[PDB]
Formats: C-alpha cells, structure tokens, sequence
C-alpha cells in the first residue's frame, strides 16, 4: 500500500545513520582473521 | 614440478652428509668434493671415506 | 679426523630458538600486505583489540620463548626508529633463521654464518642506497604516495582519501620543511571519542580539551583572551600550619567578609586585565575553584576552565602562546594568550568537546579528533594515522625513497645470490641462504592475495633479472607490474633499518647456545 | 608450536563463530520488531523483571561475553545515543549484511573485496 495515504514516515537520520553504523560495524567485525584467547 | 625434483635430490643426497658427520669429517665440504670427483671422471663408485 | 664435540645441548638450544623464531614468524605472515587481515587478541581480562600492527599483535600476545621475547623486542625497536615495516622485520629475522637452521644442519659453526651474515647485510645496504631515488619536501604528491602506501595494509584504507592528506599536513604545520633532520610525535596530539564514524575525523589547528566548563552559563566566546593559572582561586592559606581563632561574635561576621571581598580582589584582577576565558590548573590539597568564586566570575561574564592537568600545561602554551601565572601580581595582559574563537560543542550526545580556534598567535601544533562507531575501529584508526605519521617522520629523516610490493628484497634477493656466487668458501653457502631467505616478503605478498607464490615470485625473479627495477606485485591487476606507476613507494629508512635490525638480533641469537632458569 | 599459553582459532573457524553469534543477537532482538512484534519480558537474577521492546534495552540488559556480539550490543547503544529509533533495524541489518558476507567469503572471495564493496554500497 502506498504508505504517504496511511503516512507512515519516519525521518531519514534513522535510515541514514542506521546503515552507516551497520555497514562499518560489520567491516569492523568482518576484518577479523583469527582469534587469540589469553587465559586468565 | 622441478622443485619437487631437486627437493627429492637433495633428500636422498643426505644420506652421504649423514655418513660424513658420523664419521667425523666436515659434511658438506667432503659431500661436494666427492661429488665433483663424480661427475668429473665418469666413476660413480666414489663415496665417502 | 676433528673435534668430537661430545655436547650436543648447544644444538638443541640453537634449533630450539631457530624453531621458536619460525613459528612467531609464521603466526603473523598472514597480516602483511593490503591483502592481510588483521588479528583479534583478547588479554587475561576481558578487553579485545583488532590490531593489524605487528609490534601490537606481539605485545599484545603473552609469549614464553626467549626467541619469541626478542623478536618481540625486535619489533618495537623497529617501531620506535621507523614506525612501519614492524611485520616484515620480524617476518625476515624469523624467515633467515629457518633459513639457517639448514646451514647448522650442513656443519657450519655459528659464527662462520654470523660473519656471513654481517657482510650480507653490508653488501645489501648498498644494494638498497643504489636502488633508492632522492626524495625533497614540498612534493605534496610523494608524501601522499607514501601516506596512502603506509594505510593501504589497515582497516582504515577505504577512508585513507579523506584521512593521508590531514595526516602529511598534520607534519607540514609543525616542522619547517627547510632546516628541520627530525620531527617529533608528542607535540601531535590524538584525541579519540567514541561515535559518529570515521569520515567524521578532524583536523584543528587550535587546542582541544575533553574538560568541562564549569559556568553553565556561557558556551561561545568570540575574540578570546585565555589566560592559564596555576594558583589557586579560594580562601587563603599559608604552606606550613592555618589557623584562625575566633573570640567575639563580630569576628565570625569579619572573617566571612574579609575572605568574600579577597576572592573578590582575585577576580577582579583577573577580569581588569581584559581576560574573558580562563583556565584553571588542576590543584590538590587547595580548591581551585571556589563557589563563590565561580559566582563571582560567572557574574562578571566569563568563561571558566578547571581541572587541567599539570603535563598539558606545555602542550597549551606551545598552542595558544600563552605563559602561565603563578602569582596574581604577574597577571598582565601583555602575556594573555589570544584566540580568535573558543567553543564548546556536544557531539550529537556523544560527548563534550571545547575547541580553542584561530589562535592569533602562531602554533606549531596540531590536533586530530578520530571518530567512530565502536571503540575497536577507533583505536585502529589512531594506530594506522600514528603509522602514517611514523612515515612522515621516516621520510624527513633521512631524503630516500624506494620502491614497495615487493620489489625491494625481491631485487636484494637477486643481487645478493649474484655475490654470493663470487664468494667460494663457507660463506657462499651462508650469503646464498641470505639471499634466498629475504624472497619470503614477495612470497607472502603473493599468497596472502590469493596470487600463486611460486609463479609470482619466479616471474618477480625473471623480472628483475632482465633489469627491470622497481617492478612488484599489484593486487589491483592481480600480477605483477610497475609500482612507481602505481603510486606505491616508501621511504628507504625502513627498509634499511628492518634489514639491519633483523640481522643484528639474528646474530645475537646465534650467539646463544644455552638456557638456563634462574 | 606456538609458545603462547591461550587458545587460537585461525581461519574459517573464528569467522563461523562470528557470524554465529551476530546471527544469535538477531535472532533474540528480532523477534520484537515491527507494528506486529510482541515485546520481551528481562528478569533479573534477583527478580527484578521488566518488560521492553526496544532493542537498546533489551541487548543493554543481557549479559554477553562473546566479543563479536558485544560489538553488535555496543552498535545498537550508539544508535540509541546518536538518534533513538531504529536501534533493532542496525542490529539486524548488520547481522544479516555479516552473515551474506561470510556467505561470500566460503566461496574464496577476498574479504578486502567484500568490504570495499560494502563501502561503496
Ligand atoms: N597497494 C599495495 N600494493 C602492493 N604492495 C603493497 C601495497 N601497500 C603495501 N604494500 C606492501 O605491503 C608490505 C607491508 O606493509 P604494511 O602492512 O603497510 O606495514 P608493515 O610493513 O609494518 O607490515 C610493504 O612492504 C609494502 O611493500
Ligand atoms: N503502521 C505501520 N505500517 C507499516 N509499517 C510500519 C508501521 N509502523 C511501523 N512500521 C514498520 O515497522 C518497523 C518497526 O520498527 P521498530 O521496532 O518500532 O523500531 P525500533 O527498532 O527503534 O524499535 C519500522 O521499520 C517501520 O517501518
Ligand atoms: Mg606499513
Ligand atoms: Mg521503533
């Protein structure tokens, strides 16, 4: 349904900023090659 | 695949710096001379002393 | 026929650390090159790091071999006199150590290899010298070059367009260009907060403070006269013992009126002399701020600063040209630090950030402000701009730039099999593992890409035979290639002071022969 | 081998894991999203319960100690802090866009690759 008639809006700062925190935390997470536990 | 060739040759080749060493004698100096005598006269009856 | 050499600990030992050195070597061959990923190391405590730097990665990792302890030692020595090349020096120490373990195998003693090695070492760096081109300041190009190259192997490569230029004119606004032979690091303050992301990264040519203003009542000052102090704005008090005795009811009325009017004396020396924004030292054992002292500067509409620390004092002075006062006596305008705007900003409620800006008086200091999402990348964004920043500093050093991707010790490896054949003896063999023992940079680059390493480094081989310096391996045509061409170089400093490096603390572990515990 | 005195997980091991605990944290937070989603119920161990829907809560309030998904956790704080609705959009956003990478990535696709092409995206 066309959403403007039900006016269901949401401001852009939340798409935005959304997929912007999401891409770079993944390329944050994804550059991972291994991983070094230290014991306690 | 050459790589694998002189891999195989320097691995059987051991056997001779083994011997040297055991003898007492410097390995690879006496393992490249007896060699040397090898291919120069054609007498592959040449080892290590 | 010779020496029996009944003990047979010392080659255990030797082939022990040989082994030891191999395999730290190994850990981190696979984050070299654009094409490495970096490692994740969480301590004994649960904090993690995302580290792509070699000299993190190792002090990060609690090793126990001695071997592994001094090649770690290696790599922050590496980093301290060039501040890249960090992995590859540690990956050519451990690399040329399994190279001659092969040669302890064949019956050479140990200092013959040693030996072997110091003039395989002093040959090479003139194979280096020779290679290298000059390399003068005011070429924003190469420095660019050289900063986008020190980058490419971080996580922060994708913003390196928006993030190598602040880092070369964070060094060009502080050394002059001219008559400079070194460059310090600390007067380059990096100031990280979390959010927002890393296009969001900043360079002030001002002063950035992380303290808070105490008057909530003024945010903005234009035409700002900043004015340090290093006394204390509240009720006096001598050094050795304080004490007031009260006998009479009028002298509790006295004693409340006589400290209100001396701290109003206080700040109305301060606000006579024109100072608008002032900075207050963080004191102990004295309130540096009063109450009623605040109340008073607030009134006079001004905006304080409180809680500096004591080690900024110089960091400020050398930023805002502004002298510090001790006394109130002292407390001219004639030496009033002078700042064309002062701002305290919030960071979309991410923090709190006061920024001193257009100071009229020169600074030779800059400030970065590093922004990201989560608190890993921001410390990896810090690192790879303080990496950055090495190589500037590696560059104005000593004017010497070199080609990158391998084809440095590619074209080293080639040379120095060339002499290594003009030199029969018990040396040839040990200069020729030399020289076929720096081919492993190349073939990890290769690798690590996803390339063929033996093909690669073949025809990296034939390449430079045939004279065709400075040709190397390129991830973007997946071959190999013209680097200068490709904009990758770095200067000749860290290529000479890894090889060094490397073959000074080989030598002294060849020296070792036994381990005992204390 | 390694003289370290830890535990190493090199290769496609620790990127499984990874992208197995990003896909855990989207899995809890999913299910309250939407007009439709029915919101969580977070007791404590004391008993202190509390019933929410928004995903800054939710990830704030449980306990994580897989440090992968602890970035997932602190990814949804900012986005709380930054503009405050969305916060379980980012969360499955980012773990799905992990979870099709990785995808990639078994295939022997460089990760460099993937990652400058997420950038450009
Ligand atoms: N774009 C590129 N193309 C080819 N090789 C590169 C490129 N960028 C860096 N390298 C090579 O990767 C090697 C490792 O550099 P880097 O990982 O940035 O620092 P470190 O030398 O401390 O590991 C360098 O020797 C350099 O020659
Ligand atoms: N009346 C509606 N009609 C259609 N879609 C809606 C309606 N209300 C909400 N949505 C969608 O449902 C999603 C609910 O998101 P929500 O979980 O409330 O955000 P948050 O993660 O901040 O809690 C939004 O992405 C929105 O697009
Ligand atoms: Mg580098
Ligand atoms: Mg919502």
């Amino acid at each position: 349904r066309d959403n403007k008639q039900a006016g269901v809006f949401e401001p852009t700062i939340v798409k935005v900023k959304s997929l912007k925190f999401a891409t770079e935390a993944a390329i944050t997470i994804l550059r991972i090659d291994d991983l070094i536990k230290l014991h306690p | 695949e050459q790589y694998a060739m002189r891999a195989f040759a320097d691995a059987l080749e051991v056997i001779p710096m083994a011997l040297s060493e055991n003898s007492g004698m410097n390995p690879i100096q006496t393992m490249t001379e007896v060699r040397a005598r090898q291919v120069k006269e054609m007498n592959p009856a040449l080892g290590i002393d | 026929k010779g020496a029996y050499q009944d003990r047979d600990k010392p080659a255990q030992i030797r082939f022990s650390n040989i082994s030891a050195a191999k395999a730290v070597a190994d850990a981190i061959r696979t984050s070299l090159g654009p094409k490495g990923m970096d490692k994740m190391i969480q301590d004994g405590k649960g904090d993690v790091t995302i580290t792509n730097d070699g000299a993190t990665i190792l002090k990060q990792m609690q090793v126990l071999h001695p071997a592994a302890r001094m090649l770690v030692e290696l790599s922050k020595a590496q980093d301290i006199e060039a501040g890249d090349g960090t992995t590859s020096v540690v990956i050519i120490a451990g690399s040329l150590l399994d190279s001659c373990t092969k040669l302890l195998q064949k019956g050479i003693h140990p200092t013959i290899i040693s030996e072997s090695f110091q003039k395989a070492l002093e040959k090479g760096i003139e194979i280096l010298t020779d290679m290298s081109r000059p390399v003068e300041l005011s070429d924003r190009e190469t420095l660019l070059n050289s900063a986008t190259t020190s980058l490419n192997s971080k996580v922060v490569s994708q913003y390196s367009s928006l993030l190598s230029p602040m880092s070369v004119n964070a060094v060009m606004k502080v050394i002059d260009p001219a008559t400079a032979t070194s460059v310090d690091l600390r007067d380059i303050k990096i100031v990280k907060k979390l959010g927002g992301t890393i296009d969001d990264c900043e360079l002030v040519e001002g002063l950035v403070l992380t303290q808070k203003v105490s008057n909530s009542g003024i945010t903005r000052v234009e035409k700002a006269k900043i004015g340090l102090i290093q006394f204390c704005l509240s009720a006096p008090k001598t050094d050795m013992d304080n004490q007031i005795v009260v006998s009479d009811y009028a002298q509790m009325d006295r004693v409340l009126r006589e400290e209100r009017a001396y701290i109003l004396n206080l700040v109305k020396q301060i606000k006579k002399t024109g100072c608008n924004v002032l900075l207050i030292q963080k004191s102990i054992l004295r309130d540096a701020l009063s109450d009623l002292a605040l109340h008073f500067l607030n009134k006079m509409k001004i905006m304080v600063i409180k809680d500096i620390e004591r080690e900024d004092i110089e960091f400020i002075c050398k930023t805002i040209g502004t002298k510090p006062v001790a006394h109130i006596d002292q407390f001219t305008a004639d030496m009033l630090g002078s700042a064309e705007l002062a701002e305290e900003v919030n960071l979309n409620g991410s923090g709190k950030l006061l920024k001193i800006t257009g100071c009229a008086s020169p600074g030779k200091t800059v400030t970065i402000v590093v922004r990201g999402s989560n608190k890993l990348v921001i410390e990896e964004a810090e690192r790879s701009i303080h990496d950055a920043l090495c190589v500037i500093r590696c560059l104005v050093k000593k004017r010497a730039l070199i080609a990158g991707g391998g084809a440095p010790e590619i074209e080293l490896a080639l040379r120095l099999t060339e002499y290594s054949r003009t030199l029969s003896g018990m040396e040839s063999y040990c200069v020729r593992a030399f020289a076929d023992a720096m081919e492993v940079i190349p073939s990890t680059l290769a690798e690590n890409a996803g390339l063929n390493p033996i093909s690669t480094v073949t025809e990296l081989r034939n390449r430079h035979a045939q004279g065709e310096k400075t040709a190397g391996i390129n991830v973007r045509k997946g071959g190999i290639s013209n680097i200068l061409e490709e904009l990758v170089v770095q200067p000749l400093l860290v290529s000479v002071s890894a090889l060094t490096l490397a073959t000074e603390t080989v030598r002294s572990i060849l020296k070792i022969d036994d381990v005992v515990n204390t | 081998p390694l003289s370290v005195f830890g535990d190493r997980s090199t290769g496609e091991t620790i990127r499984s894991q990874n992208v197995m605990a990003a896909a855990s944290i989207a899995n809890i937070v999913k299910s309250s999203l939407g007009p439709v989603g029915l919101d969580k119920m977070l007791v404590d161990d004391i008993g202190d319960v509390t019933i929410t829907n928004d995903g800054a809560t939710i990830l704030k309030l449980l306990e994580v100690e897989h440090p992968a998904a602890k970035v997932l956790c602190e990814l949804a704080d900012l986005q709380d802090k930054e503009v405050g609705d969305g916060t379980t959009s980012v969360v499955i956003i980012a773990a799905e866009l992990l979870k099709n990478a990785d995808e990639l990535v078994k295939q022997k696709i460089h990760p460099t690759s993937v990652i400058s092409g997420y950038r450009l995206a």
